[PDB]
């Protein structure tokens, strides 16, 4: 567990249709949703991938053929049954397990690449916003939506707001 | 002046789970167990099932009189047997190497019956022999495709007889033998008092030899009778020869079509319905890779497992 | 002014494997291999089991005389039988089929034995037959289930009689033929010289001839005898007919239970112990979820695995 | 691997006996360790949840019945036994294999926990003390006995010792 | 000034696999699977297969005269039988319990042949018998390990004869019985018309009876021959007993050493190259742990899947 | 997955010739690669032991022996087929599946590997550096080889250099 899903994001979000991570941002000029394209697809890429690898894997499984034997040939009888029966439970084992295993894998997948986009934009914005540990950060300018578009497809120039959130640090 | 990071929430009651926890909420799920079946018989790519219904195998392939629907059976895609069928071996006896016959007859898709020893080939003979243990129409009756050879003007003259494949198929060819009560319904039926029946192909060397002897009554009659079967291959040819006790071959079968089927036992009807998987209790009309519903599956077909429910978690967890 | 954050540590020294590192030291392991036995053989939920300890089950069904002990046996919950008992087929011979009647005797787990053709039923023939190859208290004796028919008033006129299963239970019914050395010895036993011995029952149909030759020494007899044996149905009767050579029944065992057993092949002996897990080796006091102790387990058991170690770790690595 | 047990956390305390994970505190009036309880809940809820799958997800397994063969069924007897030895050896493999891996992630699992609560900590103090990178905190005001409760039971009020914080940062 | 944190890369184009994604370029792959074979039959441990060419197990052990190259073969290590070797019964019929037979020498690496009983043991019959079915160097000839016996002085006097296994091993002993087409052919082979083989161990207990009946032509021949085999224990004698349609035993078996082996189906010849691990394709020099080639392996090998490829990683995703 | 190799570290290094993982310095004596012997012989050490365990947990597989059957003994010729390709269909199904299964634990452990290593250098340095959120820490100080050196080998004294550091972050 990467400990962001349910977990320092204390919760999704209802708001968010077009796809699985995002961003919601509010400024002067209002607020809304925007889903992360290219970790969504990604996720969407890889978790399609997975289903379709665990199908194709359990394609050549058993088939149980129906075979008859007589009153005096019992013994080989309930060998057959025996046979068909462990090979049946066998698969079954391994179909069920495979679920659980892939499902939780599946979800902590989902829950890395969230903590991998929360930092992806701690990493651009540094002490220009202040974490508030919620999954948000409260920034230290004046960022229109301009610059939260910016944030969003990954081009938000440090430098140019550097000074006027400088100084409210300090203030 | 705020941005944040989130994901994905939504109705979706959609469970899965895991080794750690059970009953976990997700938005996307994927379900990949089928757990529904039409509860019919149905076809099998527009190919019509034999159904035997109350005719066992033996019954059918013997021709019990009360099998009459499948004098000419058309080809099949597989065969429906019920679990206790009524008409089989009218006479009792045994169909001898019986599971290994079925099994063969589980990889063949269509017989042609061909008359091989027509009954206007025994001058010597008797070969209107006819029981009641085989009633047809209120009357006493006899297997189709197999001859009660008897006596004539009080003699059974012995027979040396032999018919050559000349078919492109192979056949499959069923004889028997019939073992009497006593000295005196031996000599009724054939004159001569210890008899034998001699089968000789390529492969076979068969001495049979009636088993004169008190047993219990079964349909009516203490007597009994042994069929016996081999698949003549093309050009071989096949030798009888008997002084008594003989059940001789009328009609064989040509396997014609050999392809992929089994025996299915169930004892349900047709459906008029069509599908691309059959199983024993209803067809399968899906797309999903696994299903839970019977493992004695035809056709292509999900896998069989045993569990109740399989489902993928595509999506996040959703409160 | 400090906080600290950490996690616990003990003295455990609970080793646990991993795919990337072996005997790693943990906090809290937990143990699911059974890997003790107690060596002894005990009752099965208070119901002890049937130990023919030097008797095999043929010796035991056909009542050598050494077996005396299992004259009347009481409910078994399993059966033990060794791997080389001394007592079986004291007259040497074969119980044909007799794998299969061990299989269908571990599905069985009550006999009572009854007389179905009392020795008072043979007016004009002798039944004190009796061999050196079954001593008994330092005398020739013979299988207690069964009677050595042989002339009388230097007849063996052809016997003809029938046993109608009158019992609520099915019946399992052992008879035999005798093979002879050479004409002299089998004119000495039974008058006639070529003999048979009939069987007929609904399903049964069988010629039984002696192999009169010469063979090897066996408990000093070149001589043998052949035992047969089938299950017959209530309201079924089955009909001997022979003129020599004939071994009759005279108890046959009536199938009272048809629980769940098995037949277990120990050298071992009871333990007066009582057990939910029963095992060739040993018993099994035991809540864990698998044992390495034996596969042929019988009884609510672990699941058995070759594994020598499965522990799983709870808790932290330690130091 | 998440780095922390056994990581920048070089080892554990042989003084936390209430329970998995936890706290370790020194102010003034004293020192002392607590449990963090609803973790450790969660972990023991999850860990012995995992036990029980594995042992409720090898119930049906293979029973191997002891069947018999004459000295002319040599063939059937050998197919006897390489089919149940077959069957032993694959749920072997299952089990030791399953036992394995999931030894693996429950491990990692705690290591897991572990971080995730040195984070919650990390999120509500921030800059109010100073990370040693050895897992402690050292703070920069005065944290009595109640200041630490509130870090623990997670209540911890960050206004309130900014300025005092403030200051020695400062100096 | 700078410090930064890397890792790895390099030309490697080594791809593995994942559940999430597949085709994945790493720095550092390992093969574990392998795929290479030599395409032909090796020595096992420097120790030569036994590679019956057109020979099948039943001419060489009968003794067939086109399969003279096996009179007395050396120690193998595993032995080759073709797919469908031409010399195999030149005169028609059965090797009773064949295939439980070839389950036998499977586990036996070397016979010693010996003759039991010369043909120099006949005195009052005739040990020339001859046929065209088997013929040697354009003349009818006979099986070489095994004698028909005929007529002499137009007597078939019976014979009673035995043969105590003095040796220290087990032996295999053959011996069959002859089917005839008529009685005229029965009375000029042996004079007496109504005949039989008894054969006699500790264990078995034989008799066997021409049937004398009209087959199909196979290798120009209506008759037929049905052998027999037995292990004769050490200390334990055989009793042949017959008065026509007896074929005797002069060879016997030997089994000198039983270890581990194999009866491979392969078309192919020898390489004169050596190997740890042979298969019916080619031999195989590897450590890898799997291979792919073919399932019936014999020797130190790896474990057969049925997989193209299997690479693990063992180092980074590389660009 | 931790987000590091192929995540905030957009690439590996053609350079590194002797290790997995290391240090990419640059002072005014030049530049050079260094890798880390530590924490890479750890990787090495835990790779080659989970392919002898997997390579060993798989020396009790199934092993098939050829069997031969009549023309009317079809039934068990075919019971034997289908129980020899049940467990050939089983055995190969576990090993593809391991193989997949632990390249992805392989690939995501040396990621986590990079995550840590970065990780523990960071809590050394603080804010004696920055953090270029690329891979790398642009120092505030004057780090000659031997201070390079030192933050390889973990011997980095933060209070030697806090300082001089403190000024041009300041200015
Ligand atoms: C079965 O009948 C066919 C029908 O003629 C026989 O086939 C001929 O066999 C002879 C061999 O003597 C060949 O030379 C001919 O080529 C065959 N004739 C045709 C028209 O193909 C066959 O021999 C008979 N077999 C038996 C066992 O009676
Ligand atoms: C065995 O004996 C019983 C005698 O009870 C026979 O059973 C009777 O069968 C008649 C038909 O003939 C029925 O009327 C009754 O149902 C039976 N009688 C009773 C009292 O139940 C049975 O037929 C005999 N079986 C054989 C093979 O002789
Ligand atoms: C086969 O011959 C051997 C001797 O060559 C027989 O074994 C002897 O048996 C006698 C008793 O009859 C005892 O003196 C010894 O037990 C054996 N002697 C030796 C030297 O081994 C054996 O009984 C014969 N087997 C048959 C079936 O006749
Ligand atoms: C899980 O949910 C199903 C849905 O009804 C319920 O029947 C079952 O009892 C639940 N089990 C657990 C352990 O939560
Ligand atoms: C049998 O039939 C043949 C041919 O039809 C004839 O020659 C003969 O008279 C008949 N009767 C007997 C007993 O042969
Ligand atoms: C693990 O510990 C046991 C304890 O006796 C020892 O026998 C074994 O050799 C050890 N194996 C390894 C790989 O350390
Ligand atoms: C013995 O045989 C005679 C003649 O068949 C018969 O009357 C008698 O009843 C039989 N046994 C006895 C004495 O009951
Ligand atoms: C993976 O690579 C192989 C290499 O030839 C290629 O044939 C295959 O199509 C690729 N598969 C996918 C799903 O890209
Ligand atoms: C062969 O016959 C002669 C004369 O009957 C007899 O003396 C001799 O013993 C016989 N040989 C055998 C092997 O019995």
């Amino acid at each position: 567990l990467f400990g962001a899903i349910a977990g320092f994001i204390e919760g999704g979000w209802q708001g968010m249709v077009d796809g699985w991570y995002g961003y919601h941002h509010s400024n002067e000029q209002g607020s809304g949703y925007a889903a992360d394209r290219e970790s969504t697809q990604k996720a969407i890429d890889g978790v399609t991938n997975k289903v379709n690898s665990i199908i194709d894997k359990m394609n050549t499984q058993f088939e149980a053929v129906g075979r008859e034997f007589n009153n005096l040939e019992r013994r080989i009888e309930n060998l057959n049954k025996k046979m068909e029966d462990g090979f049946l439970d066998v698969w079954t084992y391994n179909a069920e397990l495979l679920v659980l295993m892939e499902n939780e894998r599946t979800l902590d997948f989902h829950d890395s690449n969230v903590k991998n986009l929360y930092d992806k934009v701690r990493l651009q914005l540094r002490d220009n916003a202040k974490e508030l540990g919620n999954g948000c950060f409260e920034f230290y300018h004046k960022c229109d939506n301009e610059c939260m578009e910016s944030v969003r497809n990954g081009t938000y120039d440090y430098p140019q707001y550097s000074e006027e959130a400088r100084l409210k640090r300090e203030e | 002046d705020q941005i944040c990071i989130g994901y994905h929430a939504n109705n979706s009651t959609e469970q899965v789970d895991t080794i750690m926890e059970k009953n976990v909420t997700v938005t996307h799920a994927q379900d990949i167990l089928e757990k529904t079946h039409n509860g019919k018989l149905c076809d099998l790519n527009g190919v019509k099932p034999l159904i035997l219904k109350d005719c066992s195998v033996a019954g059918w392939l013997l021709g019990n009189p009360m099998c009459d629907e499948f004098i000419r059976v058309p080809e099949w895609s597989y065969i429906v047997e019920r679990a206790n069928p009524a008409n089989d071996l009218c006479y009792p006896g045994n169909l001898n190497d019986y599971e290994e016959l079925k099994h063969l007859l589980s990889r063949i898709n269509h017989f042609e019956k061909t008359q091989i020893i027509p009954k206007s080939s025994w001058p010597n003979h008797t070969s209107s022999g006819v029981s009641a243990a085989c009633p047809y129409q209120g009357m006493p009756s006899f297997f189709r495709n197999v001859v009660w050879l008897t006596k004539k003007n009080d003699a059974y003259p012995t027979i040396r007889m032999s018919y050559n494949n000349t078919n492109r198929e192979d056949l499959l060819i069923l004889w028997g033998i019939h073992h009497s009560n006593n000295a005196e319904e031996q000599t009724n039926l054939y004159k001569n008092p210890t008899t034998y029946v001699s089968v000789g192909t390529s492969t076979l060397n068969q001495r049979l030899v009636p088993k004169i002897a008190t047993r219990s009554q079964v349909n009516g009659q203490r007597g009994r009778m042994d069929f016996f079967w081999t698949i003549l291959r093309p050009n071989d040819a096949i030798h009888f020869e008997s002084n008594g006790n003989f059940i001789a071959p009328e009609y064989a079968y040509k396997i014609i079509k050999t392809g992929d089927s089994t025996i299915m036992k169930s004892e349900m009807e047709y459906g008029n319905c069509n599908t691309k998987c059959q199983t024993p209790i209803g067809a399968i009309n899906s797309s999903m890779p696994f299903h839970n519903i019977h493992p004695l599956t035809i056709g292509e077909c999900p896998k069989y497992v045993k569990s109740n429910k399989l489902v993928l978690a595509t999506g996040l967890r959703n409160n």
